């Protein structure tokens, strides 16, 4: 008998629907992320950070410092051999 | 009217039709209520139109 009006009721609609939560989630997820690996600070030196940079990053990751640390125990007690026996 | 030779009523109901020749007028009475409905409609419409124009660029 009259004009019905659901073309323009998106005003208080855009809270209730389910991907609104994902939309408001990832507009918050996307702003403070650094763009392209920026602010990396790829070099730092504290007399042993170079040891981590050469040995303990994701790139090198080989067991050799263990080997070095193995030799460290080989370096340790054998000298104590020369202190004891 | 010239069909009925014994006429006697055709001028009567002729005058009855010409009496009710101002038959009855219509109503475009709505100039207070219909403006209210289009006011609510245009309000919701401009709100939604500007909102989706913002949300597309967002």
């Amino acid at each position: 008998v009259s004009t019905l009006i659901p073309p323009k009721v998106v005003s208080s609609k855009n809270i209730g629907s389910a991907p609104n939560a994902k939309r408001i989630a990832n507009v918050v997820h996307f702003y403070k992320s650094l763009p392209q690996g920026p602010a990396p600070a790829i070099k730092a030196n504290t007399r042993l950070a170079r040891y981590k940079a050469k040995y303990f990053d994701g790139d090198n990751a080989s067991g050799k410092p263990l080997w070095h640390f193995a030799l460290g125990i080989i370096a340790f007690g054998y000298s104590m051999e020369y202190y004891f026996h | 009217r010239s069909v009925l030779k014994n006429t006697s009523v055709i001028d009567k109901i002729e005058s009855y039709v010409k009496q009710y020749k101002p038959v009855k007028i219509d109503a475009s009475k709505q100039l207070q209520v219909i403006e209210s409905f289009e006011k609510h409609a245009m309000t919701n419409a401009k709100e939604t139109e500007s909102l989706v124009s913002k949300e597309l660029k967002d």
